[PDB]
């Protein structure tokens, strides 16, 4: 029920990464209330809160962390999430989060197969509570190991993320014009008209022949 | 000066017009094309730079216009080029194969063949080709990206023991032209004489235990290694007899079957026998469980299937189901709402998965990106089924945010004044719209007592005051009209009788007995049959 | 057949009993569509002997015309009661093997009881709890097969028509007197036994019912052993679940919906009737032995797949010269070309 | 050379092989079921061009348009016990065939159905239809119809009020 | 250089910027004419 | 334009220059767009190939393939 009493448990529990990273996207459509508690959480305590503009994109990147660190942290954001939506120890966390893919690793937390993003090999949480989530995810994160890439990757990868979804923003926009703007009919209909036509027959002459075969 | 001549003549604005108008009409945009490069020169350096950005930007648009052409990655990479920039080059496959999620085999092996001039560091365009064999190794046509990659580890390597482990992992996978590959490595088997070297063509203790051949032998060596070879051989033998079932099964159920690959132009169709194999190869492919054959076969079926929402939401009932990820099918779920033309169910399918995500701030920001899309006035649009499931996704995040307006009774189902508006204009439509009844189903299965007083004075005194003819005279709202009635927690059965022949008599009392007797009888005579004899009593009159 | 059309459309353009005679004449040449015109003609002409004309068709026929005779004759029928008893014994006829098993029309028939039989509003208390009486002694009968001089009580039986019966008694328990209770105790009684349970009409009582107490915990449990054991219709199964999808988002929010959802293991109720919207047999949750993959894709025939175990399909080429390569071991290997049926058509069908 | 393309040779043209055949077959059913509820099972695996019971015994066929129906059907309802207990399916011959098959048994002694021809591009396959032109590739323009049974071009507002009708009579019979 | 990059997914769903003379992602070419294809679509 | 060898700007200029002089006596290009083959079933394609086996394992098939055409 407390995230600093189970931060401690895996304090005790569990006995940083060279060239560490985390990328997390959060989405909350109250930005003030959101701010009003991130800054709350960075006035508590490397992590770098990047904004693009409700639908407020705000990145969370952890470099460099004690795994504990992120234990605190993950959590802290996942149980924001759901807390807007039910009641402003219950009901658990689910999400997401990502990691570069330059990784070598070597049930409550699982790689995402068929990621949407360029390279960064979403790692999705699954609807395990806070407990055994904290101690999963530190768990998974005594198992990893990174190569440096930084390059201002989070600057690739919010040009890479808002590409992907103003393009589904481009496609949803697409949803009146299907058909009737974005591509000539006259000219689609003129090709396509006599040939359902011949299917149309072909298929008529098909059911009759099924009730040929079928009768008698 | 040929830039400018390009501008100033006529036939590219025309056609520039003609293209601009319309997107994805294909056959328009490929005179575009023709038109520019044709017009312009032999493409080289010497060219006009302004050109030469018109001709990037051009098939920039295009290819982020219509992500599955794999010829048009391989003009666009290849054009650009024969100018130079190789690394530009690189970047362009790269894009390619990001828009192929890195998949199907073409973009590989003409990326491939083209890395091969390009690159020059062993270990490290081996491991591209590792990385490119882990995609695409597993498909099916894929026999000339294996045929390129085992020339070239041919070609480079000294010690034939990289070659040999490329042999020994062909013949397992199923190919098309597995029989190349396997004539290959019997060739190979034949060449095969010292003895020593059978150590390198499989693990020596695995030799010596399964097969029974020493290569520490002190004897004459000849007899021996014939006896070896022709003792290998009958192991080929098996695997070849396994993997040849496999192929010919594959062959003679589906590719026999499947004449189309390649994604033409999203304007052209796809045959019903054609769409009845592609489904029964995606349910083949799933019961093998070699994931990389799957993720695979789904993008492959991909490319000419593209947009017709069968593939998609057969992939996305696919991972939710056996692989279990269920943020994947998400992923794909967008990605396939990013282009397919119905977009109906998948919007639809879009809205679940992501209300089992709990990403519910996604949801929230989708819907209104939906509200600005139809630009508002959702209720105007003619399909019927984008409103419904809208609607009611609406209504979940809706409620489930502002709620706790109606006292004992709660729900706040569908009953926001505002989305009362809402579902009002969807419903002043009077046959206008259509699908009108449907809505009244869901308001008048709303219950118990405060409210059922509200949306019987809101909705059903408001219509019966007025009264538009086409929405008074079906059966339906009388049949629903008694229905919100009759089902309440808040009386007794008295009551309900005044008040059901309080409501058949008030706004019928008028022809109708084509209409509104037969859906009106059949629910009279659903719940009793005593005012059903007072029922025909009136209407007989 | 085409000459006694002429002649019948000849008929049609002009005594008229000689016209009819003549229909009857051509009637024993033949025929359900001549009738039902015969009876349209009679209906044009204006009753009594075109019950009789009914009752001989009925006697003569084959489901449609009899079904519309049927519910016809209960279109005349608040004039008297003999057409009442008329129509009991048409009935009574076709229950018992003409049209044996039959939904359709047994709650017709009850539609037809209440009328006559019951038709103040103490009086209207007593009249329908006895109507409740006459139903419950009646399902309480058929469960000790002790059949009295009711002829309602006969048809009431039929092996499928239980079902509408405690579909009504339930129907009018609850939707009369706000019982509530004694509705639970019927409906905890009538899940157990098992000509009752996999009927489709009971079920969907107690959907409205449910619906009607708008709990959802037990609509969950509805939704979730609907397909494994309740054991229903599919155009009736997936009409339940998207109206309960529809129902859900219309009545639910985010807080029930997540405690709803049950921990890591089962189904979400908004995913779940979408997954789930066809595919029945599903269970939300040994390689290579199962029926599935046996008869794989060519879905015909269990065939065995041959395979090799040891098969490094899903390895790279990397951690493939990691190590070197042990043997092909070989599965199955002799089923080559060799094709197993079921055959379960020509077996129990043919012979 | 070495490499020759494959000849496999023909099997007998019994009920399983030649995909064609559409006409499912359940078995085990029971007396309770018959004609209109083995449709109410099997039709929104696709169009149905039949569905035939004989009376004498405890079988019974369907008859769906395309493959993809059948076989998802096959693999739907397996063991699915309807009404009471197990059904049992397998692909049926069905119908005037059966009777030619049943003669074939008198005198001791196989016609292929026509699956289609050709393309059409104008079906999509397990497309179900309940009871302005726009060709699209989404649209899925052509489907079939059975109550005569035709081609009919097109919503899915048909079906849904489909199913509020056959729910609000689903309480009662009328089915 | 007297061509102008331009969306009709952008015009017709009423966002700002549907035209910019800077290739941002995947804008058509049409020239600065501009009005011809204006009054096209409607 | 890119599989019909010299359309393809890289190779391209070569097969034309490698061309021979053609002293003694005795192309599918960039004009074709998507408009010129619209249904490619409509004009019956030839199936796919049917895949080669080694002739010395060619008795080892399965014999009685399922479902004949």
């Amino acid at each position: 029920f407390d995230i600093w009493k189970n931060l401690d448990r895996i304090r005790s529990t569990k006995k940083f990464i060279k060239g560490s990273l985390l990328i997390l996207p959060m989405r909350t459509e109250d930005k003030q209330q959101f701010d009003e508690c991130m800054d709350e959480l960075h006035k508590y305590i490397i992590l770098r809160c990047y904004p693009q503009k409700e639908g407020m994109l705000f990145y969370i990147v952890l470099k460099d962390f004690n795994i504990l660190d992120s234990c605190f942290v993950l959590s802290v954001l996942l149980a924001f999430q759901k807390r807007l939506w039910m009641a402003p120890k219950n009901i658990n966390l689910t999400g997401s989060f990502y990691l570069p893919k330059n990784i070598e690793t070597g049930s409550s937390i699982v790689e995402v197969g068929f990621n949407v993003v360029p390279d960064f090999q979403q790692f999705q949480v699954k609807a395990c509570h806070v407990s055994k989530f904290m101690n999963e995810l530190s768990n998974f994160f005594s198992q990893v190991e990174f190569g440096k890439c930084e390059a201002n990757v989070i600057n690739y990868f919010k040009r890479e993320y808002n590409r992907t979804y103003s393009q589904i923003s481009l496609a949803l926009y697409e949803l009146p014009l299907i058909g009737d703007g974005l591509f000539d009919i006259k000219s689609y209909i003129s090709k396509t008209r006599p040939i359902i036509e011949t299917s149309k027959a072909q298929m008529i002459k098909h059911i009759s022949e099924m009730k040929a075969y079928n009768e008698i | 000066d040929k830039y400018t001549a390009l501008i100033h003549d006529e036939n590219f604005s025309t056609l520039t017009l003609n293209v601009s108008r319309y997107p994805k009409s294909l056959a328009y945009w490929e005179k575009l094309l023709n038109y520019i490069v044709k017009a312009s020169a032999p493409i080289c350096k010497s060219t006009e730079p302004q050109l030469l950005k018109l001709i990037r930007c051009t098939y920039s648009s295009m290819l982020n216009e219509f992500p599955y052409l794999e010829n048009y990655y391989i003009d666009f990479a290849l054009l650009e080029y024969k100018l130079g920039n190789v690394s530009m080059s690189h970047k362009i496959f790269q894009r390619g194969l990001q828009a192929f999620n890195q998949r199907s085999l073409l973009l590989w092996t003409s990326y491939l063949k083209f890395c091969n001039n390009v690159i020059s560091h062993q270990k490290q365009l081996f491991k591209k080709y590792e990385t490119a064999e882990e995609y695409v190794g597993l498909h099916f046509f894929s026999g000339e990206f294996w045929d390129l990659y085992l020339e070239q580890i041919s070609s480079r390597c000294t010690s034939s023991k990289k070659y040999w482990n490329v042999l020994r992992k062909i013949l397992e996978i199923p190919l098309h032209s597995f029989s190349k590959f396997y004539a290959l490595w019997l060739q190979r088997i034949d060449d095969i004489m010292d003895l020593k070297q059978l150590s390198q063509l499989t693990s020596k203790d695995e030799l010596l235990k399964k097969l029974k051949i020493d290569i520490n032998y002190s004897g004459r060596k000849g007899p021996y290694l014939q006896d070896a070879k022709k003792k290998l051989k009958k192991i080929t033998k098996e695997m070849y007899m396994v993997v040849q079932y496999q192929v010919l099964e594959i062959y003679s159920i589906f590719e026999s079957k499947i004449y189309i690959n390649y994604y033409t132009s999203p304007e052209t169709l796809v045959s019903s026998d054609e769409i009845e194999t592609w489904i029964k190869y995606l349910d083949y492919t799933i019961t093998l469980q070699t994931d990389s054959l799957t993720h695979l076969n789904f993008q492959r079926a991909l490319l000419p299937l593209a947009h017709y929402d069968l593939v998609w939401i057969k992939y996305s009932k696919w991972l939710i189901n056996s692989k279990n990820d269920l943020l994947g099918a998400k992923n794909v779920l967008l990605m396939g709402l990013k282009f397919s033309l119905k977009k109906t169910e998948i919007i639809k399918l879009l809205y679940s998965v992501i209300c089992k995500l709990n990403e519910y701030v996604l949801l929230r920001n989708l819907l209104e990106k939906i509200e600005s899309s139809y630009s508002d006035n959702v209720e105007n649009v003619d399909d019927f089924e984008i409103f419904w499931d809208y609607l009611q996704f609406k209504t979940f995040c809706q409620n489930s945010l502002y709620s706790s307006r109606y006292s004992d009774s709660q729900s706040n189902g569908l009953l926001n004044k505002e989305l009362f508006d809402k579902v009002w204009k969807r419903l002043s439509c009077k046959e206008k719209k259509s699908g009108q009844e449907i809505l009244l189903n869901n308001l008048v299965q709303f219950y118990s007592k405060d409210t059922v007083e509200f949306v019987e004075k809101n909705i059903f005194q408001k219509i019966i005051e007025f009264g538009w003819e086409y929405y008074l005279q079906n059966g339906m709202f009388w049949n629903c009209y008694c229905r919100l009635i009759y089902f309440d927690t808040s009386r007794s059965y008295l009551d309900k009788r005044q008040y059901i022949v309080r409501k058949i008599w008030p706004q019928i009392d008028k022809k109708f007995a084509q209409s509104v007797l037969p859906s009106l009888t059949e629910f009279c005579e659903s719940y009793f049959p005593e005012e059903m004899d007072t029922l025909e009593e009136m209407f007989t009159e | 057949l085409e000459n006694w059309s002429r002649y019948l459309k000849f008929v049609t353009d002009p005594d008229k009993e000689f016209v009819m005679s003549v229909f009857d004449r051509c009637l024993i040449p033949c025929h359900e569509n001549t009738w039902m015109m015969y009876i349209k003609w009679l209906t044009k002409k204006n009753d009594e002997v075109v019950v009789d004309i009914y009752q001989k068709a009925n006697t003569f026929l084959f489901k449609t015309l009899r079904y519309d005779f049927l519910r016809f004759l209960k279109r005349k029928y608040r004039s008297n009661n003999t057409l009442f008893n008329n129509i009991f014994n048409e009935t009574v006829s076709r229950y018992l093997k003409i049209w044996p098993n039959d939904i359709l029309l047994m709650t017709e028939y009850l539609c037809m009881l209440k009328r006559h039989s019951f038709k103040s509003p103490k009086e209207i208390l007593e009249k329908q709890t006895s109507f409740t009486k006459i139903l419950e002694t009646s399902i309480t009968n058929y469960i000790n097969n002790q059949i009295d001089a009711k002829v309602h009580l006969q048809t009431l039986i039929n092996d499928k028509n239980l079902s509408i019966v405690v579909v009504e008694l339930i129907k009018t328990t609850w939707l009369v007197l706000k019982n509530n209770m004694q509705t639970r105790k019927y409906f905890n009684l009538y899940q157990k036994n098992i000509l009752i349970k996999n009927s489709v009409p009971f079920w969907l009582t107690y959907y409205k019912f449910e619906k009607s107490n708008v709990n959802f915990t037990k609509l969950n449990k509805f939704i979730r052993e609907l397909g494994v054991e309740i054991y229903l219709p599919t155009t009736v199964m997936n009409d339940i679940l998207t109206d309960y999808k529809t129902f859900y988002l219309t009545h639910s929010n985010i807080v029930t919906y997540e405690s709803s959802i049950i921990d890591s293991n089962t189904f979400d109720p908004i995913l779940y009737p979408e997954l789930k919207m066809s595919n029945p047999k599903y269970d939300p949750v040994d390689w290579h032995k199962k029926t599935e993959w046996k008869e794989a894709g060519h879905i015909g025939i269990t065939t065995e797949r041959p395979q090799i175990s040891n098969s490094i399909i899903e390895c790279n080429s990397g951690t493939l010269i990691q190590k070197p390569i042990s043997l092909p071991n070989f599965r199955n290997l002799e089923k080559i070309n060799q094709v197993k049926i079921n055959d379960l058509y020509t077996e129990e069908f043919l012979k | 050379s070495q490499f020759i393309y494959p000849v496999q040779q023909q099997p007998s043209l019994n009920h399983f092989t030649d995909p064609n055949n559409t006409t499912v077959f359940i078995g085990g059913l029971s007396s309770l079921v018959t004609e209109d509820e083995l449709r109410a099972y099997f039709q929104p695996f696709g169009t149905i061009v039949y569905v035939k019971i004989p009376v004498g015994k405890c079988c019974g066929f369907v008859q769906y348009v395309d493959r993809l129906s059948a076989e998802a059907a096959i693999a739907g309802m397996q063991g699915f016990p309807i009404a009471n207990s197990r059904v049992r399916l397998s692909w049926g011959r069905s119908a005037k065939q059966t009777a030619l098959l049943q003669q074939a048994m008198l005198s001791n002694s196989q016609q292929q159905q026509p699956g289609l021809q050709q393309p059409n591009y104008g079906y999509i396959p397990s497309s179900t239809c309940e009871a302005s032109s726009t060709m699209l590739p989404g649209c899925q323009i052509l489907n079939y119809s059975n109550p005569g049974q035709q081609v009919i071009m097109q919503a899915v507002v048909n079906s849904t009020n489909a199913m509020l009708n056959r729910l609000e009579q689903g309480s009662n019979g009328f089915m | 250089r007297d061509i102008v990059f331009v969306s009709p997914q952008l015009y017709l769903s009423s966002q700002e910027g549907w035209k910019s003379d800077s290739a941002k992602s995947g804008f058509i070419p049409i020239l600065k004419n501009d009005l011809q294809r204006f009054q096209d679509s409607l | 334009k890119v599989f019909v060898d010299a359309n393809r700007f890289d190779i391209g200029d070569l097969v034309k220059a490698s061309k021979l002089p053609q002293r003694a006596n005795e192309s599918r290009s960039r004009d074709e767009t998507c408009e010129s083959n619209p249904f490619p079933r409509l004009n019956n394609p030839k199936k796919l190939e049917p895949p080669k086996i080694l002739s010395q394992w060619s008795n080892t098939i399965p014999k009685t393939s399922i479902f004949y055409s």
